DNA sequence: CCGGCACTGGAACAGGATGTATATATGTGACACGTGCCTGGAGACTAGGGAGTAATCCCCTTGGCGGTTAAAACGCGGGGGACAGCGCGTACGTGCGTTTAAGCGGTGCTAGAGCTGTCTACGACCAATTGAGCGGCCTCGGCACCGGGATTCTCCAGGGGATCCGG
DNA sequence: CCGGATCCCCTGGAGAATCCCGGTGCCGAGGCCGCTCAATTGGTCGTAGACAGCTCTAGCACCGCTTAAACGCACGTACGCGCTGTCCCCCGCGTTTTAACCGCCAAGGGGATTACTCCCTAGTCTCCAGGCACGTGTCACATATATACATCCTGTTCCAGTGCCGG
C-alpha cells in the first residue's frame, strides 16, 4: 500500500536511552506518536503566525525558539531551549 | 404562622401541582356552604341545576385542560413573584395611569 | 388601544363570527391536507410562526416580486388592510375572508363598513378598520385575560388569508405591504387542490427537513354554516352538541382563574387540612437544590 | 434507532462519578447527566461528520473524530 | 567523488528525525521558506520533551512495578508534573484514567 | 461534680429578661463559669431532658435544644 | 448480616476506579446513541470500529471532568452529594 | 403496544400509550419529546376532538391505530 | 479591452474578493488559491458584519443614538443566541457586560 | 508614508446599505476591523487544515464553506452558506 | 440624619457600572503595575499608550467576568457575601488554577 | 527602579469591579486574592508580550503584540488592530 | 363562667431626602464627504500540474446467531446528610472628613519605530543515489488471569467509666 | 450518706476487601530481513533580509493646578457560621432478568490505489481606477443646568394580643 510516517523507531531509541531496560506498549506507542505530532503542529503553527506577523516569509531558528517559549511553560521551555541551542550549535560546527 | 403565603415565590405552591392538589373528589369534601359561596365565582356554563335546584359542577368543569393551563399560569406568576403587595400597589399604579391619558382619545375612538 | 391577544380556535372563531352578526358562515378544523372537503367555497387562513431573523437577514425584501400584484384596481376593488393594529391579525383575516366572498348575509356593522369601504386605499382602509368600537369588543370579548398581566423575543404567529376574489388565489398578509398574486387554477378543481398544494409548498419551504425545526402551524377553512345544510338527525345532533360545547368553551376560555384559585387555597388553608395534601402532592422532587417551604410562616422579623 | 439515550445507563453514570470523586449522587442528576452527554455528542458528532461530508466519504473515521475534537480544545491522544 | 551521505540528526547528534521534520515543516504550508537550523531545533524541543514524559513514564512504571510502558503511566507522568499538566491540560488520553483525588471532607471523621 | 440542672436554672434566671435563654448563652456562660462543656454538651441536651417535662423551664419558640428558655411561671 | 454503613462502599468505588481505566459506559449501548445521533445529520452513515473507540474515550474524559467539577461546587457549598444545580453551574462557569 | 400520531404537515410520531392510559400523558410525554406546552395541542379521532378527563378505552383507540395533533396555540 | 470591474462587483457583493484573494495569497494557507473560495469567503465576511450592523444598528435606536459606539457592539453581540456562542471568547474594549432588564421581551408586530 | 489595509470602507457601505441614518464612529469601527480579521483568519485556519487533512493542495469553495459550517453555530452558518452560495453562483454565471 | 440601609447603594452601584463602561481601574496605577511586572523579563522596556490601554481593557473584562463567576458560585452557595472559596472554585473550573 | 506596587490597583476599584460583575457583597479578603490573580493573569499576558516583541528585535510592546499575546491564551482583544 | 381599663406589638401610610430621567442650550471634536494619486486590483494568455473521473482490489464495516454470564433493574431498611429554624457577633456597607495622587495641560528630549538601498548569503529546485525507515514474519518474555494464603480495613458487640436519683 | 441504669470511648472478633506469591498461557514487542523512496550531497540561481543610514514621532520625564477619589474612622445591622433538629431518600444489599460480549460466519460497500486527461489557477505583463492619506465643513453628543418623578428610609397612626376581678 502506502508507507505511513510515525515517529515510533524514534521514540523507541530515546526510550532505550533514557530507560534502557523499560519497554512500550502499543497505544503507548500510537499515544506518544499522537502527543508528538500535535506539539509538532502547535510549533509551526506558532512559528508560521510569528514569521506571518513580522511581514517573514521564511521560518528560521528564531521563531521556533520563540514558539517554544510562549507554549512551553518555565523551566521546562528554558530547558528546551538550552538543548535546541546546543543541537543548533552542534550542527553549525559540524 | 397565622397568615397563608401567597405573596413570595418561597411558597411551595409554585412547585405544587393545583391538578392534583383540586379535584372533583377535593371539592366534593368540602363544606356546603363553602362550596356554595365558592361556585358564584365561577362562570355560567360551568354550574348547572339538579333535581334540587342547587348548584352544581359538570364532570369537566374542574378536570379540563383549560383549567389546568390556568393553574400553570398562576403557578409561574407565583415563580414571577407578581402576587406581592410591594409589586401589586405599582401594579395598581400602572393600571390607573391609563386612564389618566386615555381621556384625549376616548372622544375619537 | 387594546386589543388584546387572541386564542386561534375553531369555537372561538364561530361564536365570533356569531357577535359579528353573519348567520351563514363559520370555521372548520382540517385535518388531512391530503383528503378532499365538500363544498370549501370560502378562503382558508392559515397561522404560520413569524420571525423577523429572515427579513433581517434578507433586508433586500422592499422590490416588487413576480407574485407581487402590479396595478391598484384589483386592490382597491377587494378588502386588503396593513398591520397598524398590534393585534389585530386575526380579525384583519377573518374580514378579509369575508368582505372578499358573496352570497354571504352580512350583518348590518359590517355590511355598512364594506359599503363605506368600498373602492379604497389599503393604508386608509386598515386605519377606519382598526377605528371600530365593536370590532374591538367583539375581539376583546373571546381575547384571553391571562396575557393583560405579563407586562405587569417573544414567538408571534400571524395570519394570512387565502382567498379567490376573481377566479384566482390571492394571499393577504397584515404586515406584507402588497398582496401576492399565485393562483393559477381555474380548470378542473374547485380551488381546494391549489391551496393544499400551496400549503404544502408553504410548508416545504418552512422547514424542508426530519427535525421539528418549531412545527407550529394550523390551517383552518371559512365553511357556510353546516346547521342550514342538516336542516334542510344524527348530524343535527351532533353539531347542536359541537356548537353548545364550544360555546362553553368560549365562555370558559375568557374567564380568568386567579381570584379562584386564591380564594380555593386560602379557604383550604383557614380549614386546617391543607397543609397534609399540599405535602403530598409535591412535583419537583424533595433535596434537589430547590428551597421548597415557607407556606404556614411569616419571615417578618 | 430511537431512545436509545438510556443506554447511558444509571450505574453507568455511577462509575464516571465515582471516577470524578463522588461519595453520594442525586436522582434527578442522572437525567441531568445523559442530557448533558445528549449536547456533548451534538456538539462533536456534528462537527465529524461535517468532516465526513467534506471529504466525499461515507463512513467517519477516527481521524475525523479526532480533528473534531481538537477543534473544540479537546485534543485527543493514540488516535493520530 | 561523493562524501557519506550520513543523516543531519547524526551530524546534530540527536536522536529525531531533522529530514522528516524539515519536509513536514515545508509541506505543512506555513511560511514560503524554511530555514537550515528551525527543523534541527525543532526536533531537538520535540526529543527534549518525549525524553522527559518517557523518563517519568518509566518511574511511574518502576513505581507500580511495570517494565512496559502503558497509557496509564502516561497518563500519571503527565499529570503528576506541574509543568507537563499545563502543557497538556486540555488534552485527552486514551485508556489513562485519572489521578485519585478525594478530598479530606469525603474521608469519613 | 455538682448536677447540671441547678446551675442551669441559675444561668437562665440570671438573665433578668422577658426574652428567653439561647443554648448558646448557656454554653458560653459554662465555658466563662469553668464547667466542661465541649465534651459534655449533649449530656446537657439530655439535662433538659430531665427537666422539660418537670415544668421548672419552658422553651419559648424553639423546639428540642435549639431555641430559647424561659422560667415558668 | 453483615452492611458497611452509606459511603464506604463508595469510597471503595472511587479508590477501585480512580485506580483502573477500564471503559466505565458499555460499547454496544453508547455506539447505538451515536449512530442515532448522527443520523439526524447524515442518513446511511457508517462508522469505524476506532472512531467509536475514540468518541467513547473522549466523553468518558468529558464527562469525568465534569463530574470532578461537580464534586467541587458541591464541596464549596457545604455539601457532598452531587445536584443538578452544582452540574449547571460548572457547565456555565465554563461556558457550556 | 405503539401509536402512530400526525400532524397538519403530515410529520408523524411514534407513542407508547397504554390502553387503560389517559391522553393527559399523552400530552405530558409530547411536551417532553418536543417541547411544546401540553395546553397548546388537542388530539383528534377519525376528525372527533378528543375530550380531556377520559381515558383511551373510553373512546375506542385501537393499538397501533393513528391519531391528529392540532396544535391551538395564540396568535396575531 | 473591455471595460474593468472589481469582481466583488461581478457578484453583487460589497466586501472586496480581490482583497480577499490577496490575503488568502498572502496568508499562504495554501498551495493553491481556488477562484470561488475568496467569493465564497467575502459573501460570508459581508452577511456576517451586516447582521452585526443591523443588531448595532437596531440597540443604537432603543439608545436614540444615530451612532454606532463599542457600547452597541457589545450589547447586538451578547444579546443574540448564535453570536455570543461564536463570539464566546472575544472581548470588546469600552464594552461592558449586559445588565440586568427584562424590556427585551417586547412581541411588536408593525408595519 | 505607506498605507494600512482596512475593511472600513466595506463595512461603511454595508452599514449604509442595512442602516442608511445610522454612523460609527471610528472607535468601534476598529472593533468592526477586528472582527472581520478575526473571522477570516479563522475561517481560512479551518480551511487550510481541510485541505492538509484531505490532501489537498489547492482551497475551493466547498473548503470554505465546509469551514463555515463548522465554526459558524445555528442558524448562523445556514444563512451563511446560503448567502456564499448565492454569491458564488451570481460569480460565475456572470 | 438620613442614610441607606446596606444592600441599596449597591445595587445602584452595580445598575451604573451595568449602564456605564468606564475604566474603573485608574490608568496611571495601572499603567505603573504593568511597568513593574514587565521587569523580571526585560529590563528597559517601553510600552505603548495603547498597549497599557489594551492589557487594562483585557484585564478589566477578566476581572468581570472572574467576579460573575464568583457571584454565581456564591448565589449556588445560599451566600450572599463573596469569599476566597468562591474564587478558587471559579478558578479551578475554568482550568486557570489547576 | 519601582518594588510592589500591587496595592495601585486599588480596594474601591476592585469593589467597583465586582459591582460591574453583578456582586453586591465583598468580603475583606477578596481584594488580596483578586490582586493576586490579577498579577497572575498580568505576568503571563506581559510575559507573552515581551517574547513577542523580542521575537521581533524590538524593546517597545506595541499595541499589536498586546493583542497577538491575547488572543494565544483565547482571550482575544477587539479595537487594537485585527 | 367572664370584659372595660391599662400595657404592648405590627401592618399601613405620610413626608423628607436622595438619585435619576427628562427638556433646552453650548460648542466642539470627531465623523462624513471631496480630492490627488499610486499602487494594488483587473483583463489576457500560457502552461503545467492538481484534481475530476473510470475501473479495480480487498480491508473493513455491517448484519446475523448461539451461549454466558457481568451487569442493570427492581424492592426494602435505614443511616445520615440535605434542608430548615434559631441565635450570635463580627465583619462589612454606608457616610463623612481628610489626604492623596489621578487626571489634564503644556514643554522638552530623544531612543527607538519605521522606511530605504546594497549585496550577500541562505534557501528553493533539480539530478544522482544511496541508506534509513516502512512493511511483513517470528519468537519468546511480560502481563492478564487464575487460585491460595496473609494482611488490612469495617462495623457491631461487650464493658470500664462519668453521672443524676431516693430514702 | 451510697445502691440503681444511661450514655460515652476502648478493645476484640467476625466478616468482607485487597495485597502478595506462584503457575499458566498467550499474544504482541521488538528484532530481523527485503525493498523502496525520499533524505543527502552537489550545484545553480533568485531574492529575503541584515545591516547601515536617515527621518520623525510618540514615549518618557518633569512641572503645575484642580478636584475626584482613596483612606481611615465610626456606627449600625444583617448575614455567614455554628448548633440542633427532622425526615426522607439514596446506599447498600438481595434477587431477578437481560442483553453485552466473545466467538464465529457471511456479504458487500466503499476506501484506497492506479491510470488518464483536462482545465484551472499560479505566473507574467500591462493598464487603470479604488481606496487611502489628507483636508475641511458640520452636527451628535458630552456637558451643564433646572425640574419633576420614582425609591428609600424613618417616624407616626390604627387594629389586634395579654392581665385584672365577683355577679
Amino acid at each position: 500500500r502506502s508507507r505511513k510516517e510515525s515517529y515510533s523507531i524514534y521514540v523507541y531509541k530515546v526510550l532505550k536511552q533514557v530507560h534502557p531496560d523499560t519497554g512500550i506498549s502499543s497505544k503507548a506507542m500510537g499515544i506518544m506518536n499522537s502527543f508528538v505530532n500535535d506539539i509538532f503542529e502547535r510549533i509551526a503553527g506558532e512559528a508560521s503566525r510569528l514569521a506571518h506577523y513580522n511581514k517573514r516569509s521564511t521560518i528560521t531558528s528564531r521563531e521556533i525558539q520563540t514558539a517554544v517559549r510562549l507554549l512551553l511553560p518555565g523551566e521546562l521551555a528554558k530547558h528546551a531551549v538550552s538543548e535546541g541551542t546546543k543541537a543548533v550549535t552542534k550542527y553549525t560546527s559540524s | 404562622g397565622e397568615e397563608i403565603d401567597f405573596e413570595t415565590p418561597g411558597s411551595i405552591l409554585v412547585n405544587t401541582n393545583l391538578r392534583a392538589l383540586i379535584n372533583s373528589r377535593t371539592f366534593h369534601a368540602l363544606p356546603s356552604h363553602f362550596q356554595q359561596q365558592l361556585l358564584f365565582l365561577l362562570p355560567e356554563v360551568d354550574r348547572q341545576v339538579g333535581t334540587d335546584g342547587l348548584l352544581r359542577l359538570s364532570s369537566s368543569a374542574l378536570n379540563n385542560e383549560f383549567f389546568t393551563h390556568a393553574a400553570q399560569s398562576w403557578r409561574e406568576r407565583l415563580a414571577d413573584g407578581e402576587f406581592t403587595h410591594e409589586m401589586q400597589v405599582r401594579i395598581r399604579q400602572e393600571m390607573e395611569k391609563e386612564k389618566k391619558v386615555e381621556q384625549w382619545k376616548e372622544k375619537f375612538f | 388601544k387594546g386589543w388584546l391577544e387572541l386564542e386561534s380556535d375553531p369555537g372561538l372563531f364561530t361564536l365570533l363570527v356569531e357577535d359579528f352578526g353573519v348567520k351563514g358562515v363559520q370555521v372548520e378544523e382540517i385535518y388531512d391536507l391530503q383528503s378532499k372537503c365538500q363544498g370549501p367555497v370560502y378562503g382558508f387562513i392559515f397561522l404560520f410562526k413569524w420571525i423577523e431573523e429572515r427579513r433581517s437577514r434578507r433586508k433586500v425584501s422592499t422590490l416588487v416580486d413576480d407574485t407581487s400584484v402590479i396595478d391598484d384596481d384589483i386592490v382597491n376593488n377587494m378588502f386588503f388592510a396593513h398591520q397598524l393594529i398590534p393585534n389585530s391579525s386575526a380579525t384583519h383575516a377573518l374580514l378579509s375572508v369575508l368582505l372578499n366572498c358573496s352570497s354571504v348575509d352580512l350583518g348590518p356593522t359590517l355590511s355598512r363598513m364594506k359599503d363605506f369601504t368600498k373602492g379604497f386605499s389599503p393604508e386608509s382602509k386598515g386605519y377606519a378598520i382598526g377605528n371600530a368600537p365593536e370590532l374591538a369588543k367583539a375581539h376583546n370579548s373571546h381575547a384571553r385575560p391571562e396575557p393583560r398581566h405579563l407586562p405587569e423575543t417573544m414567538e408571534a404567529f400571524h395570519f394570512v388569508s387565502y382567498v379567490p376574489i376573481t377566479g384566482r388565489l390571492f394571499e393577504l398578509d397584515g404586515l406584507k405591504v402588497y398582496p401576492i398574486d399565485h393562483g393559477p387554477w381555474g380548470e378542473d378543481e374547485e380551488w381546494t387542490d391549489k391551496a393544499r398544494r400551496v400549503i404544502m409548498e408553504r410548508i416545504g419551504l418552512a422547514t424542508a427537513g426530519e427535525p421539528y425545526h418549531d412545527i407550529r402551524f394550523n390551517l383552518m377553512a371559512v365553511v357556510p354554516d353546516r346547521r342550514i345544510k342538516y336542516e334542510a338527525e344524527a348530524c343535527l345532533k351532533e353539531e347542536v352538541e359541537k356548537r353548545k360545547k364550544f360555546k362553553i368553551d368560549d365562555q370558559r376560555r375568557t374567564h380568568n382563574y386567579d381570584e379562584f384559585i386564591c380564594t380555593f387555597i386560602s379557604m383550604l388553608a383557614q380549614e386546617g387540612m391543607l397543609a397534609n395534601l399540599v405535602e403530598q402532592n409535591i412535583s419537583v422532587r424533595r433535596r434537589q437544590g430547590v428551597s421548597i417551604g415557607r407556606l404556614h410562616k411569616q419571615r417578618k422579623p | 434507532l430511537r431512545d436509545n439515550i438510556q443506554g447511558i445507563t444509571k450505574p453507568a453514570i455511577r462509575r464516571l462519578a465515582r471516577r470524578g470523586g463522588v461519595k453520594r449522587i442525586s436522582g434527578l442528576i442522572y437525567e441531568e447527566t445523559r442530557g448533558v452527554l445528549k449536547v456533548f455528542l451534538e456538539n462533536v458528532i456534528r462537527d465529524a461528520v461535517t468532516y465526513t461530508e467534506h471529504a466525499k466519504r461515507k463512513t467517519v473515521t477516527a481521524m475525523d473524530v479526532v480533528y473534531a475534537l481538537k477543534r473544540q480544545g479537546r485534543t485527543l491522544y493514540g488516535f493520530g | 567523488a561523493r562524501a557519506k551521505a550520513k543523516t543531519r540528526s547524526s551530524r546534530a547528534g540527536l536522536q529525531f528525525p531533522v529530514g522528516r521534520v524539515h519536509r513536514l515543516l515545508r509541506k505543512g504550508n506555513y511560511s514560503e521558506r524554511v530555514g537550515a537550523g528551525a527543523p534541527v531545533y525543532l526536533a531537538a524541543v520535540l526529543e527534549y520533551l518525549t525524553a522527559e514524559i518517557l523518563e517519568l513514564a518509566g518511574n511511574a512504571a518502576r513505581d507500580n512495578k511495570k517494565t512496559r510502558i502503558i497509557p496509564r503511566h502516561l497518563q500519571l507522568a503527565i499529570r503528576n508534573d506541574e509543568e507537563l499538566n499545563k502543557l497538556l491540560g486540555k488534552v485527552t488520553i486514551a485508556q489513562g484514567g485519572v489521578l485519585p483525588n478525594i478530598q479530606a471532607v469525603l474521608l469519613p471523621k | 461534680g455538682p448536677p447540671v440542672s441547678e446551675l442551669i436554672t441559675k444561668a437562665v434566671a440570671a438573665s433578668k429578661e422577658r426574652s428567653g435563654v439561647s443554648l448558646a448563652a448557656l454554653k458560653k456562660a459554662l465555658a466563662a463559669a469553668g464547667y466542661d462543656v465541649e465534651k459534655n454538651n449533649s449530656r446537657i441536651k439530655l439535662g433538659l431532658k430531665s427537666l422539660v417535662s418537670k415544668g421548672t423551664l419552658v422553651q419559648t419558640k424553639g423546639t428540642g435544644a435549639s431555641g430559647s428558655f424561659k422560667l415558668n411561671k | 448480616p453483615h452492611r458497611y454503613r452509606p459511603g464506604t462502599v463508595a469510597l471503595r468505588e472511587i479508590r477501585r476506579y480512580q485506580k483502573s481505566t477500564e471503559l466505565l459506559i458499555r460499547k454496544l449501548p453508547f455506539q447505538r446513541l451515536v449512530r442515532e445521533i448522527a443520523q439526524d445529520f447524515k442518513t446511511d452513515l457508517r462508522f469505524q470500529s476506532s472512531a467509536v473507540m475514540a468518541l467513547q474515550e473522549a466523553c468518558e474524559a468529558y464527562l469525568v471532568g465534569l463530574f470532578e467539577d461537580t464534586n467541587l461546587c458541591a464541596i464549596h457549598a457545604k455539601r457532598v452529594t452531587i445536584m443538578p444545580k452544582d452540574i449547571q453551574l460548572a457547565r456555565r462557569i465554563r461556558g457550556e | 403496544m405503539q401509536i402512530f400520531v400526525k400532524t397538519l404537515t403530515g410529520k408523524t410520531i411514534t407513542l407508547e400509550v397504554e390502553p387503560s392510559d389517559t391522553i393527559e400523558n399523552v400530552k405530558a410525554k409530547i411536551q417532553d419529546k418536543e417541547g411544546i406546552p401540553p395546553d397548546q395541542q388537542r388530539l383528534i379521532f377519525a376528525g372527533k376532538q378528543l375530550e380531556d378527563g377520559r381515558t383511551l378505552s373510553d373512546y375506542n383507540i385501537q393499538k397501533e391505530s393513528t391519531l391528529h395533533l392540532v396544535l391551538r396555540l395564540r396568535g396575531g
